DNA sequence: GATATCTAGAGGGATC
DNA sequence: GATCCCTCTAGATAT
């Protein structure tokens, strides 16, 4: 429900070097915490975050009693984050020039969540470490770090300016900082946190150490802090004898913004001073005012119109049985093509939860549809009031769990009969050998995916799914910028944000030659209108 | 457009269609006006801006405005309505008979070439685009105009100059006592590719099944979404359609009417202060978002601009194996893209050159969509679709590509951990014999939606005044007893093996 | 033209829904 | 009982 | 210039 986040973000010295062509690691960290407390802010969360900051010239923490965890000072403590925290950190907090031991940071950081807990009711206690790495610090206390962590069940992040693993672009899809310029330092600090992540969670944490450039365009900065889906329990019936019990959650959903703007004076800025109204008029000319209660429902039947009232409407309308899963019969999953998926989500079906029996009867059912090689026709009705669907649900296996796939499937009546001219038996339509050619080597040229050597796994150059939607940063930062500076225009759209847009610029490059060929095989002209 | 529909309904008024064979089947006057009964009910669902019309021969009275005789034109190339459906209704069968006898005379004598003319000039008067000059003509003899060689003559130019006009004479082999008698009139006097009908059709019907075959759909004409511009690069451009081959059908909006007079009532929307009362134009008013004790102030055109990122088309970022996409990232429904000729010279040759490397490689076109002008881009795949065409050489899936659109991070949702509890192997025989007994083979138009069929039955009972509603059958509802009956002790046999005796 | 509707020309005639049929 | 879905009001494109 | 269709944004009310 709320969760606390403490941000532990380096300031010293180091972070300042600017290698030319590179931004900063202070500056891509700012803009790491930048990203991640506006969507705190402007997402309403109810989640509290506190930042610290070591390395700074001066001290406070209340862990300073003379020549211990020195350089290091609680910049914000546990509360709701807000546009004061926000020009913190855009504005008023400076690069330092002293180091702090960033093991000495995660101490003050642990101590601020267990100190600032209590009287609280949180679920989660994570926290998020920025640092480069490169300042000498004491192992000393690694034993008592990951006893306290895990005894706490803090969990743990690290953003680093380099990747754990042409011109470097922050936020794009390329090769990070260069793998020659990190110093014996910072491979010690690199194996201490290695070291840690591997204690603290297993083998997947290596996953969980990112870098500024990757982690602008991941939602990873939210991911121990993401609110899990509430599930829809029914039952997955076949026939009338075989019920399974279930729980279906929503995979994919489009997310819109929860705000909407509303519309207020110009002078008072005050949506009281301002309401709308409904006129009712005649069609014909001398419109005249009909009063609300003299109209009724009508409908469009041909050239004529008929009434039909609320009332009736809802007497004589469909009634449905009630929520149901209900299986109408299977079939090959070749017969059900992708092109005709409807709906605008898709449901991931699992078995009820602390159910055993319900989970081998649905594991038993998808390992059959897999075996098979078919799908399963159900009918899906989310309630009473809800309009009946069908929809296809196929099995989904993998190495952690298992479920069944719900995405609904078209009626008779949203099916459209298009017809379309051929295109391979068009004569006037018909590419020579040389622009199948030019074609073949764009294709070649252009390819978002790289064959690994000695393994048969294509590995993605440009995963698109794991890009966030631009247009909630891009609010957040216009946003931000109209409320710290409220008299200026709107900032143009980031240079990283572009850049996670973009394509690879390896793939720009080497699709240089082949366009060239395209231009002058294909003789594009537009016509005149 | 490319124009609207019309059609005429030719029905003969001779004595010989009042009489029935038999007296367990229904007469083919009455059975024509069935007919054209499902004809305007079909239309009214489906195609409701097209003309309908109805025409009787061999009759008394006659009301063509170029008056001609034994002509009687009930209704005019006009949209289907209920109060047309009433009105033919008014002689359907028993007593429907008899008022058309009161009414209207039968059995007089026709000219063919007279019908023929009140068909054209009927057609002409009408001044809309129609795409389609159809006329269906019901009968079920030849003999009054086999007498006189000279008129038979005179409506074989008609329908020679009909034809060459462009109206779709249709002949409707209706029930005669001792056969139609096909090849000496109308085989020739309608348009016809060769001798389908070559028989005597003794059988009292032909296509009247398929014709009183009800459609309940929506039925919309293609129409491209948006003609946007594919862009390879900034120099290389094409130019596409948009298409949706599924939309989800609507039931349609309520329409608020008076209450006494039922006629329509449009409806404005004014904004104004509250204080001074005076309307308030557009740039009055400024759009608020407040968050906590801060309110942040934008005007209009600032909140379209800061959804702006990049003009309305098609980029294309690369070209990905469809390996990588997998099938449960469903966002929204998939677009059709097809090229456009009209636009850009060579758009059609690039795209078929696209597509046929797109397919002998199995490669999608991942590209960045913007539908329109200030609104986010989404990543789509540019499946490559080929054209399929099934044993009747008629086309089902068209060549082009599929639009498909790509979630984004914060598009899919992460869902608690579970314990992977395995099935044995004797328990997923058992599924497997219990899913192939319910096998079944599935088509894309195998269900009907069971609330838009019972609002269109609502609609045409409360139109026509039906004593009752007749209820819709709900196709998509499972057949539990024939399921039982097919499965048997499997299903005991499954809960045995699985469900321990407590659950 | 085959397998042409006879209510709306242009769009080919609607097979009846039929529902699930197992084989 | 927060939630989701169904239903009901404002703009851009295509085609008259 | 009207109309129809189709997303998008916004409001409400049951289960």
């Amino acid at each position: 429900n709320k969760a606390a986040v403490v941000l532990c973000m380096d300031v010293g010295f180091t972070m300042s070097n600017s290698i030319p062509g590179i931004e900063s690691p202070f500056e891509q960290a700012k803009k790491v915490i930048t990203m991640f407390v506006q969507r705190q802010v402007f997402a309403e969360n109810k989640d509290e975050i506190a930042l610290v900051l070591f390395g700074t010239d001066g001290t406070d923490n209340p862990l300073s009693g003379g020549d211990q965890y020195q350089n290091i000072t609680v910049h914000r403590h546990l509360m709701l984050p807000d546009f004061d925290l926000l020009e913190d950190i855009e504005s008023k907090i400076q690069p330092g020039s002293q180091q702090a031991d960033f093991l000495d940071a995660l101490i003050v950081s642990m101590d601020v969540i267990q100190h600032e807990t209590i009287g609280k009711k949180f679920e989660k206690r994570h926290i998020e470490i920025f640092t480069d790495l490169s300042s000498r610090f004491s192992k000393s206390q690694l034993d008592i770090i990951i006893h306290s962590l895990k005894k706490c069940d803090i969990s743990l992040q690290f953003f680093l300016p380099f990747s754990l693993g042409g011109p470097f672009r922050l936020g794009g899809h390329g090769p990070s900082f260069p793998l020659k310029g990190i110093t014996e330092q910072q491979k010690e600090g690199l194996e201490i946190v290695k070291m840690v992540m591997i204690s603290l969670e297993g083998e997947d944490g290596l996953d969980e150490i990112y870098s500024f450039s990757e982690s602008l365009r991941k939602l990873c900065v939210f991911k121990k802090i993401e609110r899990h889906s509430i599930h829809w329990p029914c039952r997955l019936t076949i026939g009338s004898n075989l019920s399974i019990r279930i729980a279906a959650y929503k995979s994919i959903l489009q997310e819109r913004v929860k705000k909407t703007w509303t519309v207020v004076d110009a002078k008072t800025l005050k949506k009281e001073d301002i309401q709308k109204e409904t006129v009712y008029c005649l069609n014909d000319d001398d419109e005249t005012e009909v009063l609300k209660e003299d109209i009724i429902q009508g409908f469009r039947y041909g050239s004529d119109i008929v009434p039909f009232s609320k009332v009736d409407e809802e007497q004589m309308k469909y009634k449905s049985e009630g929520k149901c899963f209900s299986v109408l019969g299977f079939c090959k999953s070749s017969q059900v093509q992708r092109r005709f998926f409807m709906g605008n989500q898709v449901l991931k079906v699992f078995a009820a939860r602390d159910d055993e029996a319900a989970a081998v009867a649905l594991s038993s059912l998808i390992h059959a549809l897999d075996d098979l090689d078919m799908v399963a026709i159900v009918r899906y009705a989310y309630d009473k009031r809800a309009n009946p669907q069908v929809g296809v649900a196929f099995p989904h296996i993998k190495h952690n769990y298992e479920c069944l796939v719900y995405v609904q499937l078209p009626f008779m009546e949203d099916l459209r009969q298009y017809m379309f001219s051929s295109l391979k038996n068009s004569k006037k339509y018909a590419p020579t050998e040389a622009q199948l050619n030019a074609v073949d080597a764009l294709i070649d040229s252009m390819s978002l995916a790289k064959k690994d050597e000695k393994t048969d796994t294509l590995e993605d150059l440009f995963p698109t799914t794991k890009i966030p939607n631009p247009r909630f940063q891009r609010l957040f930062q216009c946003l931000l910028h109209r409320a710290l500076h409220p008299r200026e225009p709107l900032p143009p759209i980031q240079q990283h944000i572009w850049n996670m847009l973009n394509p690879p610029a390896e793939v720009t490059t080497k699709s240089q030659i082949p366009l060239s060929k395209i231009k002058t095989l294909f003789p594009l002209i537009e016509a005149k209108k | 457009y490319s124009g609207r529909d019309s059609l005429i309904f030719l029905v003969d008024a001779s004595k010989a269609m009042f009489e029935s064979q038999s007296e367990d089947e229904l007469t083919p006057f009455d059975m024509s006006i069935q007919c054209i009964q499902s004809v305007y009910i079909s239309k009214i669902i489906s195609s409701d801006r097209d003309l309908l019309a109805v025409v009787f021969y061999g009759t008394e009275k006659d009301k063509n405005s170029v008056n001609f005789k034994n002509i009687y034109v009930l209704q005019e190339l006009d949209n289907p309505g209920a109060k047309r459906i009433l009105e033919l209704d008014q002689f359907k069968g028993q007593q429907g008979q008899k008022r058309f006898q009161d009414m209207m005379g039968h059995g007089s004598d026709y000219s063919l070439s007279e019908v023929l003319w009140v068909c054209a000039n009927l057609f002409s008067d009408v001044q809309f685009k129609m795409s389609h000059k159809r006329i269906m003509l019901f009968t079920n003899e030849d003999n009054p105009h086999g007498n006189d060689s000279a008129k038979a003559s005179r409506a074989r130019t008609k329908a020679g100059d009909l034809r060459d006009t462009g109206i779709f004479l249709d002949l409707m082999h209706l029930k005669k006592p001792g056969g139609f008698d096909i090849s000496l009139f109308y085989r020739d006097i309608i348009s016809i590719a060769e001798d389908e009908d070559l028989r005597v059709h003794f059988e009292e019907s032909s296509k009247l099944e398929d014709l009183l075959r009800k459609v309940r759909a929506k039925e919309t004409r293609k129409r491209a979404l948006s003609r946007l511009k594919l862009k390879l690069n900034k120099d290389i451009v094409i130019s596409v359609g948009i298409y949706n081959l599924v939309q989800k059908a609507l039931k349609p909006p309520p329409i608020k009417l008076y209450r006494e007079t039922n006629e329509p009532v449009k409806t404005k929307t004014r904004t104004f202060n509250t204080s001074t009362g005076g309307l308030l134009l557009p740039s009055d008013t400024k759009r608020s978002q407040i968050y906590g004790s801060r309110q942040i102030i934008l005007e209009k055109e600032e909140t379209e601009e800061l959804k702006r990122f990049d003009d309305p088309g098609l980029m294309l970022m690369g070209f990905k194996p469809l390996v990588l996409l997998k099938k449960h990232h469903y966002l929204r429904p998939s677009l059709f893209v097809y090229p456009e000729e009209s636009l850009v010279i060579g758009s059609s040759t690039l795209f078929s050159a696209l597509l046929i490397k797109c397919l002998e490689k199995e490669v999608a076109a991942l590209c960045r969509y913007t539908p329109r002008r200030n609104i986010p881009p989404y990543f789509v795949a540019l499946v490559p679709q080929e054209e399929e065409l099934d044993d009747q050489k008629i086309q089902v899936t068209p060549p082009g590509f599929q639009l498909v659109f790509l979630p984004f991070a914060d598009d899919k949702r992460k869902m608690p951990f579970t314990e992977k509890i395995m099935a044995t192997p004797e328990q997923v025989g058992k599924m497997k014999a219990i899913v192939e007994k319910l096998r079944f083979t599935y088509r894309s138009d195998s269900f009907e939606n069971p609330v838009l069929q019972q609002h269109f039955r609502n609609l045409e009972a409360l139109a026509l005044d039906l004593m009752e509603p007749e209820q819709a059958v709900d196709l998509t509802l499972p057949k539990v007893e024939a399921m039982n009956k097919r499965l048997g002790s499997l299903v005991d046999e499954f809960k045995e093996l699985v469900y321990p005796p407590d659950y | 033209c085959p397998g042409e509707s006879l209510i709306n020309p242009g769009f080919k005639s609607k097979k009846p829904a039929g529902g699930v049929d197992f084989d």
